[PDB]
């Protein structure tokens, strides 16, 4: 029958180690890298397109960073069409949570569910797990800002800083080295842009292979604000670290 | 070979050799022997034993007032196919007032037997039965191989060397036949039968299985000290 | 559906992916249970590979089941969520419908029995997941200690470890952990699951995390300066 | 690879060739049945010291007149006691008496073979049903996964089962007490145990007619092995 | 939940020492509307039985299209199809009696009387009777509607119990068969002249007659009534 | 019927009448209407015979299922919580059941909760349930003390069907009494109306109502 | 609207002795003022000494006595040929009445044999399931006209012995087979003058150690 | 099930709740306690169909409790009395709903601020100062409109809450036994023995 066929997505390796999970953080690696960095005023998501083109509609695009809610963001690295599929599931969950509560998703309630589905799929089903990694950025009133990530496995973690894609390695012992507690929010955009400059696959990084995105406490008086940047800010905020 | 998969594949010679594995299981099971004659029909049974501290697994199943098979094979298939001709039976009773006959009896084996060496995921049945019962048309004895192939017969023998029942019944054919209104006179018939079939073991009082059907008989399954009579 | 045995039995007569399950629960953190005479403790490795983490927000290692039982665990993280939370809804259900919370042997009995299905059930494999289960029976102040894995076998343990080198602080434990007179304080209790942990964790800054769970209902989590108490304390004490 | 439900070349399922492999590897179970009651004893074999023996589960009660004794994957057991327990009690519902031993047995053993591809694969374990009933009396019975049942007058299961089962060939005679069908269980247990036999690595239980099934406690099991001791060096 | 729309009245029956007769009439009524003139209510299944039916005939004509399936279904691998193994009127009952009481129970009747009347193969007499409900009882006479009321009490004059059976012959039985057809086309509204019967004897088998009509009537004395009380012209 | 149970010094008394009518038509005097669920539990049946009988049988095979599988007799609690939580599944398909669970548990002590068919579950010490339960309240009520004795709280509970089974038109036949302890329940017989009333009426002197 | 219930009828009545146990019920079949059968039996012998009688609505009746007929048959099936005891037949209609709470069958049940220690056994059952050991009970449509004449003569109500007083009771006693067959036919004649789905014919299924035997009387034909 | 009221003062939420437990013409029970503790700072008093009020008191008690072991968090009055809402906003057009009315009283810690919600069985929610449910608003309402104030204690609040058991005792056909008197505050939620 149709058993010659089956790959077998959701087993053990003699190891322990489940192959398709592994396999997927293998792809991941080669995607873009992105970037979050929490402050304690806000945070900072920043992240790399790939390879981009020179004829590529710049301003209408939308790669790497996603809107959940008005509180919530994510960073993609990995197949979009895959995050796309979660991201809508994720935004449906937060909506549902505040129908039946009438208060604002608290971030880790909807990073869990998100994670518990990716589970689901390296354990039963018999499909492929989504080729995916989310660094989620968001606020709720109760741990306040907070930085996670998620990849294909279905576990998550919580960062002060953090990186995923591509170089995770080198970013990662980057930013361990800058960052600081104290933060502010405008120097945590530098180390981000710092970071990617470096670690970055391209001869130099400009405005147009950029995604960059903020959740302050900037509006006024005790609310928060989600900052999804043109491209315009980006070659501007790229001048004023000096980078370009 | 590369043919042996599952039952849902041929052969490059047109052979289903999952099927030929599960008609390989009958061939290790104890030896059972069926005989007829116009009045009655016997079935007898040699009983096998996990070792002298174990019981002796039982061969014969009652379906009817009317009918009932022994079993040469996997025992739980029998005990599935069994219960599965007792509905049958009873269906038949219930709906239609009517003793259901050994023949569509048969027939009933051999579709529910076939269905399981076409479709994939499942297995053919692992076990032979031989049918004794006795309806309108008077005494049968059935063969139901789980190929899906059933056959009527006067006399027959399945399981390890049933090949010198059957021999006997062949010669004894003109013989056994014409024993008509004597129950013990047919046993006995079959008791010799199933004798040259036996290598170094004898029939003993707990190893030995009858069961008889017949006109003026309802199916009855003799075991323990109802069979020294025959030794 | 799908429907395919992943779990099956080899020529040998082992599940493969049983036990290979137990390999995912041999590459995660090291996990402790001790139980004293009046409480049991819950000691647990944390990696120190990952720095700039927020440990305010990142799921602890210690799950409250209920107020009166904890679990940790060791092995894969994504599948001790989904056995967590199943866990806490039964403990919910058990309060409905016999009006008394669940006994710490009856929610293991739950967690195993459903690990246990998992092993001969078609389109899942096993969890990769060993846990510790402990707390106190309602109107009860003798210290439960238990122990599952993915096979779905649990046992009660005077004192139990899971995970890498478990082996190591197991053997720990066996010369060091007196049956006839068992930890008499609280004190005496998670000294000796931080010494067991001392054994193999490294450094015993943020790499160690302690749950301390008492009778009626009282668990708490010790924060870091007074685990590190308890790690300056050996450490004097060791250079002898 | 293969299907679930495939015949080896011989005319054997593959998977219940391999699950009673499994069961060869478990702790040996012993059990002896006799006019005066049926015993039940098992090796607990724990993993380490720190393992609370007494938390080792491998007697348990079907009803008040069965018993059951289990050897190999015993986790898989505890779905096959649960069917076995409410075949037990819903049996009862329907008719107002006791349910047969065989019956009971027979129950257990239809969940066997029902895995393919129902459950995925085999029970792991074999299973030592005691029970008593007014029509056959006091009965063994032996369930494995192939769906298979046979009734025995002794019966052992396990790592130790065939140097077992000769000793209870020569051993067993159909006039045993059964205070002899005792020591005989903790005799034998003895002897294919690797670690020395006591009353927190081995169990005893049995099951009669007037009192039902009953696991004995430590304090009665140690009295039972110390009396063995003495017995063995008087001749 | 049904309700009848075109109809069948009485059937009726009765045993005699042979064998059994059966008879009802060729209407299928329409309300008060005496609509379809040529309905034919006796369906032989074989031959060696004769199934009677009154009620809705929609439901008739399903209950004929089963009997013709039963029929074929019995000669299926049925070298004694013909004979030993042949349909019997036990059976053909039997199934009926079955369909009938699962219907009533699916709150869905065939909306029918039912008189299955027949010999067996050991030349036993067979007559029993079956309803929209499932109920069954049997008698040496049988009959549904206005038969029950009007026919059954004839009918027992012949044939008042048991041991009157074998004490009545073909044409004593029959003639009681004709007198209550009559009785019938007398004194029911749902009742047409032109009717069916059909005699299955243990020697001679199965006589089916069709096209029989009641005559010997008495109306002479009608023109001696005049009025309705003290009228005299 | 008529049934009652209340709680005491000396443990719980349970006292029911063994009538069974259907509409004016005495269909028996001698049904028994308590369920002897296990040594310690008690169940009494008031309302739909067969719905009483067939799910009170029912439960106490979840109550032999509950300690098998947790090694423990279950709670009074948990007991009537199972039929109260099974009733309440058929709640609107016209089940009809007045049941009182009465027992004892070391965690619980003396025990008893009303349940009835739609879906009440009351934990109390007096209850009286059924046609005739206004009767027996009237004298149990205007008797009744907490100190009452083994012997005395007997009676009260006997004379109280008796008041019920003499007033009340479906309710009668004989009483059947029965005492729950620390030790479990303990049957204290079978009392026949036909003469009990007449005994009660001349030691007591009460029903003067009566023609002597 | 379609009413799937009808009233079929005739009466029937169990008692039970020392060593034996009687069930009767008369054969005739009626719906409204029509006779349908004047021998249409409805005491059937369903195997293991137990007879059994399921009056009322005569196709719930046959349709409850196949099933319990049925029942007997794979309980020897499942249980290796045991021999089903009077108390578990009574269990098992219980839940086959019960089995159709919602849509019940329309009978009165009764069924007859001896008790596992060899003494006489009668069982009762309501249409939903309840049911009882009594040494007496009629059942259907004169149930009502023969159960309280059995309270005075089978179980002696009411009735003291002569000069005591009212003190002392009629003591209780078992019938001979002979006494109970009297009361049976004066019950029956009895019924069948004062209630008009009540005649024809009376038969009844006597049960002993032996087997099953039975016995006819002519009852009024009106 | 009768009579259930709740009164939100400066500091806290008193809920008074009727003892009597009557079928037919017997009261079965007169000390019913017609509430369940959601979380130690929200409290639901229920009145309605006899099986259905504690049948769905104790489900929403079990999902408040499982949220509380997840998150280990404890849920504000108003997203409780939101989920609540939406349970019986669903009942109702099921196909047998809820008849159940509640009224939930709850101390947000985040605001420190008493809340107290009226909801009836098809899922009408509204935040109050004073609320009941059945034939006590007849009464309550109109006499809470006269002698309430927003600025009173827990000890005003239960002279208040004295006031309207009066009237009802007085007024009221049924005999109600009493009331069984709950106070919901900072401190978390406890009952006043004497009432
Ligand atoms: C007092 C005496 C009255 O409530 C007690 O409560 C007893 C309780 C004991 C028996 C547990 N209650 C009854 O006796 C109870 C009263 C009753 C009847 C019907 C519905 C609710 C309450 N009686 C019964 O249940 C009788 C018991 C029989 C007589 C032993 N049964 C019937 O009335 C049966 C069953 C009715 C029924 C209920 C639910 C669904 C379907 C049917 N009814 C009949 O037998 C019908 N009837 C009898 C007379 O002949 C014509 C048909």
């Amino acid at each position: 029958g149709s058993r010659r066929y089956d790959s077998r997505t959701t087993i053990f390796s003699p190891e322990g180690r489940l192959y398709q999970v592994e396999y997927a953080l293998e792809s991941i690696s080669h995607a873009g890298t992105a970037i979050g960095i929490m402050a304690s005023d806000g945070i900072v998501l920043a992240a790399e397109r790939k390879v981009t083109s020179t004829l590529l509609e710049q301003d209408t695009s939308t790669e790497k960073l996603y809107k959940l809610n008005d509180k919530i963001a994510v960073a993609v690295a990995g197949l979009t069409a895959d995050a796309e599929i979660l991201i809508n599931t994720a935004r449906i969950h937060a909506q549902n949570y505040l129908k039946t509560y009438n208060e604002d998703i608290p971030v880790e309630i909807l990073v869990r569910r998100l994670s518990d589905i990716k589970q689901g799929y390296t354990q039963h089903g018999g499909l492929r797990p989504f080729g995916v990694s989310f660094i989620y950025a968001g606020y709720d009133d109760r741990y306040g800002y907070q930085l996670y990530t998620s990849n294909p496995s279905g576990n998550y973690t919580g960062w002060k800083a953090i990186s995923v894609g591509a170089n995770t390695s080198a970013a990662q012992t980057l930013l361990q080295m800058d960052y600081k507690d104290d933060m502010k929010v405008d120097d945590a955009i530098e180390l981000a842009l710092k970071t990617l400059s470096k670690t970055t696959d391209s001869s130099a990084l400009t405005y147009d292979r950029l995604e960059f995105a903020t959740i302050r406490k900037g509006a006024n008086d005790g609310e928060v604000y989600q900052k999804i940047f043109k491209p315009q800010e980006i070659k501007d905020i790229l001048v004023k670290t000096g980078i370009t | 070979n590369n043919y042996d998969g599952d039952t849902v594949t041929f052969s490059p010679t047109g052979r289903l050799f999952q099927v030929e594995y599960a008609l390989e299981a009958i061939k290790q099971g104890s030896v059972t022997v069926g005989l007829r004659s116009n009045t009655h029909a016997v079935l007898v049974a040699l009983k096998r034993n996990a070792d002298e501290l174990s019981s002796y697994q039982k061969k014969i199943i009652k379906c009817d007032e009317h009918m009932g098979l022994s079993l040469a094979g996997l025992a739980p298939d029998a005990r599935v196919l069994s219960n599965y001709l007792r509905q049958q039976c009873n269906y038949s009773s219930l709906v239609f007032n009517r003793k259901l006959a050994v023949e569509r009896a048969g027939h009933l084996l051999c579709d529910k037997a076939q269905k399981n060496t076409q479709s994939y995921g499942g297995r053919p049945y692992g076990v032979g039965l031989l049918i004794i019962g006795y309806d309108k048309s008077g005494a049968h004895l059935l063969e139901f191989q789980p190929s899906g192939n059933v056959t009527e017969l006067y006399g027959t023998a399945i399981g390890a060397r049933s090949q010198g029942a059957k021999t006997y019944l062949e010669r004894t054919l003109d013989t056994f036949i014409k024993i008509d209104g004597n129950p013990d006179e047919l046993i006995k018939a079959g008791v010799e039968a199933i004798s040259q079939s036996l290598r170094d073991e004898s029939l003993t009082v707990d190893n030995l299985s009858i069961a008889i059907v017949g006109k003026d008989t309802p199916f009855t399954i003799y075991d323990g000290e109802a069979v020294a009579k025959y030794i | 559906g799908y429907d395919r045995a992943l779990s099956i039995f080899s020529p040998d007569g082992h599940i493969f992916q049983v036990e290979y399950a137990l390999e995912a629960v041999k590459r995660g953190t090291c996990a402790v249970g001790v139980k004293g005479k009046n409480c049991v403790v819950l000691g647990c490795e944390r990696r120190s590979t990952l720095k700039l983490q927020d440990t305010r927000i990142t799921p602890s290692k210690v799950s409250k089941i209920d107020s009166h039982v904890v679990l940790s665990f060791s092995g894969l993280n994504a599948d001790s969520r989904i056995l967590i939370e199943k866990a806490r809804v039964e403990a919910q259900s058990h309060r409905l419908t016999l009006e008394d919370p669940v006994t710490v042997e009856y929610l293991t009995r739950y967690v195993a029995g459903v690990q246990q299905r998992y092993t001969q059930s078609g389109g899942v494999r096993p969890f990769g997941v060993s846990t510790l289960i402990a707390g106190f029976d309602p109107r009860d102040d003798e210290p439960k200690l238990y122990q599952t894995e993915p096979s779905g076998i649990y046992s009660s343990w005077s004192a139990q470890t899971i995970g890498r080198n478990s082996k190591t602080v197991r053997e720990f434990l066996e010369k060091n952990y007196d049956r006839k007179e068992p930890p008499a304080t609280v004190e005496e209790c998670v000294k000796l699951t931080v010494r067991s942990l001392l054994e193999v964790v490294q450094t015993g800054a943020k790499n160690i995390e302690i749950t301390v769970v008492k009778p009626d209902s009282d668990i708490v989590a010790l924060s870091s300066e007074e685990i590190n108490q308890y790690v300056t304390q050996i450490e004097q004490e060791k250079q002898e | 690879d293969r299907g679930v439900s495939t015949f080896s070349p011989e005319g054997r399922l593959f998977q219940v060739e391999y699950s009673l492999e499994a069961i060869k590897l478990g702790s040996t179970a012993i059990g002896i049945a006799t006019k005066e009651g049926v015993v039940l004893g098992v090796e607990k074999r724990a993993t380490s010291p720190l393992l609370e023996s007494d938390s080792i589960e491998k007697i348990v009660e079907i009803d008040r007149h069965i018993g059951c004794a289990m050897s190999g994957l015993t986790a898989d057991a505890r779905s096959m006691i649960e069917h076995a327990r409410t075949a037990a009690v819903t049996h009862n519902l329907y008719y107002d008496e006791d349910i047969n031993v065989e019956s009971l047995t027979q129950s257990v053993c239809d969940l066997a073979l029902r895995f393919g591809e129902l459950m995925s694969r085999p029970f792991g374990v074999a299973l030592l049903i005691a029970g008593h009933d007014a029509d056959d009396g006091y009965q063994l019975f032996h369930a494995e996964p192939s769906g298979t049942f046979y009734r025995y007058n002794a019966k052992a299961i396990g790592s130790g089962s065939e140097g077992a089962q000769a000793e209870l060939l020569n051993e067993w005679h159909s006039s045993l007490t059964l205070k002899e069908a005792e020591l005989l269980v903790l005799k034998i247990l003895k002897q294919v145990m690797e670690e020395k036999l006591d009353e927190n690595n081995a169990q005893l239980s049995c099951i009669t007619k007037q009192d039902g099934f009953k696991i004995y406690d430590n304090e009665k099991t140690a009295e039972l092995i110390k009396e063995l001791k003495e017995k063995e060096a008087a001749e | 939940t049904q309700q009848p729309i075109v109809t069948g009245t009485s059937v009726i029956s009765m045993k005699y020492d042979n064998g059994v007769i059966i008879a009802a009439d060729n209407l299928g009524s329409y309300g008060s509307l005496l609509r379809f003139n040529g309905v034919e209510r006796l369906i032989p299944v074989g031959d060696n039985t004769v199934v009677g039916i009154s009620g809705d005939i929609s439901d008739m004509q399903h209950i004929e299209r089963l009997l013709k399936d039963l029929v074929t279904e019995n000669a299926y691998d049925n070298p004694l199809a013909d004979a030993e193994e042949a349909l019997e009127p036990s059976y053909i009952f039997e199934y009926l009696a079955t369909v009938m009481y699962q219907r009533r129970s699916k709150m869905n009747p065939l909306w029918n009387a039912i008189i299955v009347a027949g010999v067996q193969s050991n030349g036993d007499q067979f007559l029993r009777y079956v309803n929209l409900l499932g109920v069954t009882y049997s008698s040496p006479t049988l009959a549904t509607g206005f038969g029950a009321h009007m026919a059954n009490p004839l009918l027992r004059k012949v044939v008042d119990r048991e041991s009157d059976i074998p004490k009545t012959t073909v044409q004593v039985a029959e003639e009681a068969i004709v007198n209550a057809m009559r009785v019938l086309y007398y004194r029911d509204a749902r009742s047409s002249r032109n009717f069916s019967l059909a005699i299955i004897d243990k020697n001679t088998g199965l006589t089916f007659k069709k096209n029989l009509q009641v005559e010997n009537m008495k109306w002479d004395f009608a023109k001696d009534i005049k009025g309705y009380g003290t009228q005299k012209i | 019927s008529t049934t009652l149970a209340f709680r005491f010094q000396g443990g719980i008394i349970v006292a029911v009448d063994s009538r069974a009518t259907a509409g004016n038509w005495v269909a028996s005097q001698t049904v028994k209407k308590v369920i002897e669920i296990n040594p310690f539990l008690l169940g009494t049946m008031a309302g739909g015979a067969a719905d009483c009988q067939f799910w009170e049988t029912w439960l106490g095979s979840q109550c032999r299922l509950h300690e098998l599988r947790e090694k423990e007799r279950i709670s009074v609690a948990a007991a009537s919580k199972i039929l109260s939580n099974l009733v309440y599944q058929y709640k609107g398909a016209g089940l009809s059941m007045g049941t009182m669970i009465c027992g004892y548990t070391r965690k619980e002590g003396p025990t008893i909760y009303y349940v009835d068919s739609d879906g009440t579950r009351l934990k109390g010490d007096i209850f009286c349930v059924g046609s005739g339960q206004t009767f027996a309240y009237g004298v149990l009520d205007s008797n009744y003390k907490w100190d009452l004795s083994v012997e005395d709280a007997l009676y009260l509970g006997k004379r109280s069907i008796l008041a019920a089974a003499h007033r009340d038109a479906y309710s009668g036949g004989s009483v059947n009494l029965y005492h729950v302890t620390e030790d479990g329940w303990i049957y204290h017989g079978n009392h026949d109306v036909g003469e009990l009333f007449w005994k009660v009426k001349e030691e007591e002197g009460s029903f003067n109502n009566v023609i002597g | 609207q379609f009413n799937p219930y009808g009233d079929n009828g005739g009466t029937i009545l169990g008692i039970a002795g020392e060593d034996f146990a009687v069930l009767a019920g008369d054969t005739r079949n009626i719906t409204d003022y029509s006779i349908n059968s004047r021998y249409e039996p409805k005491v059937f012998d369903c195997g293991d000494n137990i007879v059994m009688s399921a009056n009322g609505f005569a196709a719930d009746g046959d349709a409850l006595v196949k099933r319990f007929k049925n029942s007997v048959k794979w309980y020897h099936f499942d249980h290796n040929d045991k021999k089903l005891s009077i108390n578990s037949a009574a269990r098992n209609i219980q839940h086959l009445l019960y089995g159709k709470r919602f849509f019940p069958y329309y009978v009165h049940t009764i069924i007859a044999g001896l008790d596992e220690d060899g003494k006489g056994a009668v069982y009762s059952f309501d249409p939903v399931g309840s049911y009882e050991r009594e040494q007496c009970r009629a059942g259907g449509a004169a149930a009502s006209l023969i159960m309280p004449f059995l309270d005075n003569q089978v179980n002696f109500k009411n009735q003291y012995e002569p000069g005591t007083n009212g003190k002392v009771k009629k003591p209780l006693k078992y019938l001979s087979v002979e006494e109970v067959i009297k009361l049976v036919r004066d019950s029956f004649t009895s019924a069948t003058e004062r209630h008009i789905q009540v005649g024809d014919g009376l038969e009844i299924l006597i049960v002993t150690k032996d087997g099953v035997r039975k016995e006819f009387y002519e009852l009024k034909r009106d | 099930m009768d009579i259930i009221l709740g009164i939100r003062v400066q500091d806290s939420v008193i809920l008074a709740s009727s003892k009597a437990v009557t079928r037919g013409i017997s009261v079965l029970k007169d000390s019913d306690d017609k509430t369940r503790q959601l979380s130690p700072h929200t409290l639901m008093s229920f009145a309605g169909e006899a099986g259905d009020t504690v049948q769905f008191a104790e489900y929403i008690q079990a999902n408040i409790q499982l949220y509380s072991i997840r998150e280990d968090y404890e849920l504000s009055p108003q997203a409780v009395s939101s989920f609540v809402r939406q349970e019986l906003a669903k009942s109702i057009r099921s196909r047998r709903p809820y008849q159940v009315n509640v009224l939930i009283g709850g101390y947000d810690k985040k605001k420190n601020k008493p809340e107290l919600y009226q909801i009836d069985y098809l899922g009408t929610k509204v935040e109050l100062p004073y609320g009941a449910h059945g034939y006590s608003g007849f009464y309550t309402f109109s006499l809470l409109d006269h002698h309430y104030r927003p600025d009173m204690t827990t000890e005003e609040g239960l002279d208040l809450l004295k006031l309207c058991v009066q009237e009802l005792e007085k007024r009221m056909p049924m005999d109600f036994k009493g009331v069984i008197v709950k106070i919901v505050d900072k401190d978390g939620i406890r009952q006043v023995d004497d009432f």
